[PDB]
RNA sequence: UCUCUCUUUGCCGGCUUAGAUCAA
């Protein structure tokens, strides 16, 4: 039934003939319409995926995929895995009975690499492209070309952004139809000052509390820069409350960002009877995949925080930026779900006069190293030969090559070298922490270098609690600081991890992440699969104490990230970069000479690393002398 | 070696942090630490004391006797200090770093950096002749324009309201002020003077 | 909800925070009497 | 109702601050009268149990 | 940070703290409060 | 005159520049 209310129906003989009649169809529709849901229903319906058939449908976020399909198996009243499955990084659920697959885009990258023509799908929807993820326009390089073999193969396109026309371009207009669904949206009304503001925040204050006393009960959802506005927000309600007015409704600030734990994130959900007005303050989380009903008026700043790498440096800066056109409408649009909603943008037409519309891609945004990887495994000697949606920066494609080689993936000629280097194209990882472990076969201590991979990948293994348990999770630690770094201590907390039988309570007590840990185990279960692929055993453990050759390995996997200490406290990269120890790391003032790390963030006045690891001279020098 | 007790730091960062210890104990040692007390107790001297070995030499008995060598003399803030200090070699990390080129004045008389890179892009059959600029440059120059200070989009700011010798030490403690600068002065020579006035 | 700014029916006063402070104390610390059992201790 | 919880805190070290008295190193004595105290009991009890 | 609209428990705590300790200890009793400031302990006392 | 209880019941560390200072 509630496919049936979706209206994506009334298009279901005109999506068909459309899909069908053209090699590449661009669908333009909202989120929740039935997009995402529905196209592959219908498409199975018509028969597309008759005969041997897979329907194979990218969801670029992983949650997202492994919902998509519980909720497509579960709509179609099949049981999970049979008809309908999910494929996401390092995770796989499918079955040989599956017809709808919902997949991750690396994976498709990677089966494109064995399997360069995608014999066993005819057709291929492309969902949710409208985030423009490294991997998802990568993908849409490479399935431009596979059309051009494939005339058998079909392309749809589903997108919340209005890219047709570039799109279109891109891809011909005469193998392209650019449809647009028509939607239904209650009409909004923008509000923009006539002056520009000073202190967005406190013209954002100012709106929300004139919006409690004067308007009709409904949730007022803001946007702000980032998480540390969203406290500071907190006190001010706060105090608005304790001098709230017996005409104003007792109005209840919620946080929402992307550090918060899950239950923090469940907890903007919670349903809050008799005269309690919501207000979410969100970063940017609500903007995609939330689905908070209630939404009646929203305030936008017009400032959002992203990620920024310098090739240069080799450091990554979260930085302000003001929101992009495209941005604004989403914003505004947001509120209006369920009754009429009205939008105060907290500057005026002639500043949205010259904002740039789009954002740029990710792919022009993130690091290209597993790039050139990917085309260089692929067999693309020039790299300006692969069809790219937009150019990205040379410089930067530069600067992932000068590491590549550096790195001894490439050859002076700029091509793979030895068996090393299309071993490291196979990984699915970086290429500087791969040639650890491919280096590790060499000293018989493949499994510890595994494990700190592993950990690495999956992410951080520690939690921090913010009250008064942060001594208590001190303590908790306090059994296992190595006197040579966290690497070590990252060593013994994996290998002790094991040995209290995978207790839940022993992690809650040690406050250790279990899903960091199990994530961990998934991914060192397919590296030992994707070693086995090169016939390399993994039953090797050092028996000794020495974890020097341990060190070793990362040394020369982290040869660039070196420092040593200097007379400020600051340490020297040997690149020459002014750096600071990050205060979370246990090797924060012991003052060690020479240290070596992996990950740098920088922040407006210190640049900080992170995953400190102690090394001593000699170790380096012998490695550099050859 | 335990490195000792840690829950004593906690949180309480620098300001109140209680003082160093050597041995748990609220002490300064060496001239140069503060302490006033140097070596063993205001001594040369160690503990146990410090013997030569015996030396004879007949052409075939100074053959045991060999040189001297670097580490057995020294103790342990001395080699300490002697890994701290050994920074050398580098070379390869160089010549491939920092700016390569850019704009095409720089191509012209400022030598690529890139060096073998110039060969990586005979690789890639650049034949940029002019060359390709991506709006991450753009973004890239917003490193080096600002990151915003907490203002609205269209605040047009004012003009008025953004800012930005040697010898042995005062004291650490002993702080700054208008007594401790250079009182030989000749720097700011015209960057903060105009080269011309209206005069209408 | 743990928003319940109402006003407590019972407000905090300072003669409240003497007393409960006051009420850290206890007895008199007794200590087992010591048994003279021979005429050397006693002495 | 709830007046947050670092005001329990404040509050606390408040009531224990308020009653405390006894200075601050006059503490010393007590326990060193007590620890004498307590080792005079385990030598009468030693000599006793021989 | 420091400041703030001096809440009754605030308001208590100082009259309870210059029972114990007099008017001319302000900075003893402001360490009591952690919000509060000597100069505005004295000035709540004498102004309010 | 005993016993218990209550009530009346006059009652039994110093000095100095407050010694000097104080942000999670």
């Amino acid at each position: 039934i509630q496919k049936k209310l979706l209206p994506i129906t009334k298009y279901r003989n005109q999506l068909l003939y459309a899909v069908e009649q053209n090699q590449i169809t661009i669908v333009l529709g909202h989120t929740g319409c039935g997009k995402t849901t529905q196209i592959p229903q219908f498409l199975y319906e018509a028969g597309w995926a008759s005969q041997n058939g897979i329907i194979g449908c990218t969801q670029p976020r992983r949650l997202v995929a492994k919902s998509v399909s519980e909720r497509v198996s579960l709509e179609l009243n099949s049981p999970p895995g049979s008809l309908c499955g999910y494929s996401i990084q390092f995770d796989h659920n499918v079955s040989e009975k599956t017809k709808i697959k919902y997949m991750t885009d690396g994976i498709l990258l990677n089966e494109i690499f064995f399997d360069p023509l995608l014999e066993r799908y005819s057709i291929v929807i492309l969902d949710e492209v409208h985030e423009r993820t490294l991997s998802t326009d990568l993908l849409l390089g490479v399935l431009k070309r596979i059309l051009e073999k494939r005339n058998d193969f079909r392309l749809v396109l589903s997108s919340a952004s209005v890219d047709a026309n570039k799109l279109s371009q891109f891809f011909g207009q005469d193998k392209v139809c650019t449809m647009s669904i028509e939607g239904k949206l209650f009409p909004v009304e923008t509000l923009f000052l006539q002056k520009p503001t000073e202190n967005y925040v406190d013209s954002a204050i100012e709106t929300v509390i004139n919006i409690n006393s004067t308007y009709p009960p409904g949730d007022i959802l803001v946007f702000l820069s980032g998480r540390k506005e969203i406290e500071y927000c907190i006190k001010k309600i706060e105090d608005s409350l304790i001098h709230a007015s017996e005409d104003c409704q007792t109005l209840v600030p919620l946080p929402l960002h992307a550090g918060l734990t899950v239950d923090e994130q469940m907890r903007v959900f919670n349903i809050y009877d008799g005269d309690f007005r919501k207000v979410i303050f969100s970063t940017n989380i609500a903007e995609t995949s939330i689905t908070i009903d209630g939404i009646v008026y929203v305030v936008d700043s017009g400032f959002n925080k992203q990620r920024i790498y310098n090739p240069y440096t080799r450091t990554s800066k979260l930085i302000n930026v003001p929101i992009s056109k495209s941005s604004a409408i989403q914003r505004s649009g947001r509120a209006g779900r369920t009754m009429r909603g009205k939008v105060f943008r907290l500057y005026t037409e002639k500043a949205y006069s010259l904002m740039k519309e789009e954002f740029e891609a990710d792919i022009l945004n993130c690091d290209m190293s597993p790039l050139v990887l990917f085309l260089k495994g692929l067999g693309l000697k020039n790299i300006l030969q692969f069809p790219f949606f937009v150019r990205p920066p040379t410089v930067h494609l530069m600067a992932a090559l000068e590491d590549l080689y550096l790195l001894g993936v490439l050859d002076e000629s700029g091509n793979l070298t030895d068996p090393l280097g299309i071993q490291i194209s196979n990984s699915f990882l970086d290429a500087n922490i791969s040639k650890a472990l491919l280096t590790s076969n060499q000293f018989g201590c493949t499994h510890e270098i595994l494990s700190i991979a592993s950990i690495l990948t999956a992410g951080e293994v520690f939690y921090n609690p913010t009250s008064s348990s942060k001594n208590d999770a001190f303590v908790a630690h306090s059994s296992f600081f190595a006197n040579e770094g966290d690497i070590i201590t990252a060593l013994n907390v994996f290998e002790s991890f094991v040995g209290n039988k995978k207790d839940l309570q022993w992690c809650r007590k040690n406050y250790l992440n279990y899903q960091t840990l199990r994530q961990a185990l998934d991914i060192r279960t397919h590296l030992v699969r994707f070693l086995n692929k090169f016939s390399i055993p993994t039953a090797q453990r050092l028996p000794s104490s020495d974890c020097s050759k341990i060190l070793k390995c990362l040394l020369d996997g982290f040869v660039r990230n070196v420092a040593h200490l200097q007379n400020d406290g600051s340490y020297k990269t040997i690149g020459g970069k002014q750096v600071w120890l990050d205060s979370s790391s246990v090797l924060h003032e012991k003052k060690t000479p020479w240290i070596m790390y992996s990950s740098a963030v920088e922040s407006e006045t210190q640049i900080f690393v992170k995953n400190i690891s102690k090394i001593e001279s000699f170790w380096l020098d012998k490695y550099y002398k050859r | 070696f335990d490195l000792e007790p840690s829950r004593i730091n906690q949180g309480v960062p620098v300001w109140k942090q209680e003082a160093r210890d050597e041995r748990n104990r609220k002490r300064f040692h060496g001239a140069f630490t503060g302490g006033f007390s140097a070596g063993y107790f205001n001594t040369v001297g160690s503990k146990e004391g410090w013997q030569p070995k015996s030396w004879k030499s007949s052409r075939n008995e100074n053959k045991s006797v060999h040189g001297m060598t670097i580490d057995d003399i020294m103790d342990e803030e001395d080699r300490a200090d002697q890994e701290l200090s050994k920074v050398y070699t580098s070379k390869i990390n160089t010549i491939d770093t920092s700016i390569p080129i850019d704009d095409p004045l720089l191509r012209e008389f400022s030598n690529r950096d890139d060096s073998i890179g110039e060969k990586m892009l005979k690789n890639l059959g650049w034949n940029g002749h002019d060359f390709v600029i991506s709006p991450f440059q753009g973004y890239y120059d917003d490193t080096k324009l600002t990151n915003q200070a907490y203002h609205g989009i269209g605040y047009q700011a004012d003009d008025v309201f953004q800012l930005e010798r040697g010898g042995f030490g005062s004291g650490v403690l002993n702080d700054d002020g208008i007594e401790d600068q250079d009182i030989y002065d000749l720097g700011a020579p015209k960057m903060r003077y105009d080269k011309s006035i209206n005069i209408t | 909800r743990v928003k319940n700014k109402n006003p407590a029916p019972i407000q905090i006063s300072a003669e409240q925070l003497l007393r409960e402070a006051v009420e850290r104390q206890d007895v008199a610390f007794v200590p087992p009497k010591i048994n003279i059992t021979d005429l050397e201790e006693l002495q | 109702i709830d007046m947050d919880e670092d005001e329990k805190e404040m509050l606390s070290e408040a009531r224990a601050r308020l009653a405390n008295t006894q200075g601050k190193k006059a503490k010393r004595k007590d326990r060193e009268k007590q620890l004498e105290l307590t080792r005079r009991l385990s030598h009468l009890q030693k000599r006793r149990e021989l | 940070l420091k400041g703030g609209a001096w809440k009754n428990t605030e308001d208590e705590i100082l009259k309870a703290a210059v029972s114990k300790y007099g008017k001319n200890q302000w900075a003893r009793i402001s360490s009591l409060l952690v919000r509060k400031t000597p100069k505005q302990c004295k000035a709540r006392w004498y102004e309010w």
